[PDB]
């Protein structure tokens, strides 16, 4: 279902738009663009990054213990 | 006269959209137009002929289904509007050429 004209009630909202043939597809692409990705990165590192390094560490340690274990000195 | 008498500068036509959503009003009003040429241009006559072919409609016109203009006819039988009118507005070197209509919320798409 769904349709358009039966979704919900909206009042007093104007929407100015401009035709795609009158504007640029990539406005300040590098100018405003890159700052935004850095800002999006800041916003999320502390939530995405840590779990992963914990694995990165568990992975390298895990490998070292295993390979070092199949060796032996006395007895 | 003398100094301080300027002329008229041309007006860039843009081509965009302004939507003022207001579900409290009971019928939608829509006006769409391309850029027409100004008063002077010889081709306002052919535009007026084409506009006439499309014509106008209103719910109080007698003759529904049998109206010549296909827009008018399909609008009347299928009840796609309350009214519609073509127009050709003229200004110095530009103008608005198109149509305006008034209809129920579920008929804007078919009407367009």
């Amino acid at each position: 279902g769904r349709q358009f004209g039966h979704l919900t009630r909206v009042r007093h909202v104007i929407t100015y738009s401009l035709s795609p043939f009158e504007q640029r597809a990539f406005p300040h692409y590098f100018s405003k663009g890159i700052p935004n990705v850095l800002r999006r990165t800041r916003a999320c590192i502390l939530r995405v990054a840590p779990p992963f390094v914990a694995f990165y560490l568990v992975y390298t340690w895990g490998t070292q213990e295993f390979e070092k274990s199949k060796r032996k000195n006395p007895a | 006269d003398e100094d301080a008498v300027p002329t008229l500068s041309p007006c860039r036509f843009t081509g965009s959209q302004i939507c003022h959503r207001e579900d409290g009003l009971p019928l939608a009003h829509v006006a769409i137009a391309v850029e027409g040429p100004g008063w002077a241009h010889p081709d306002n006559v052919a535009l007026q002929v084409a506009n006439a072919i499309i014509g106008h409609y209103d719910c109080t016109y007698g003759g529904g289904a049998h109206l010549s203009s296909p827009l008018a006819s399909i609008a009347a039988t299928n009840k796609l509007c309350q009214s519609f009118q073509t127009f050709n507005i003229c200004y110095a070197d530009t103008g608005l050429l198109g149509a305006h209509f008034v209809c129920d919320h579920m008929s804007i798409d078919d009407m367009m």
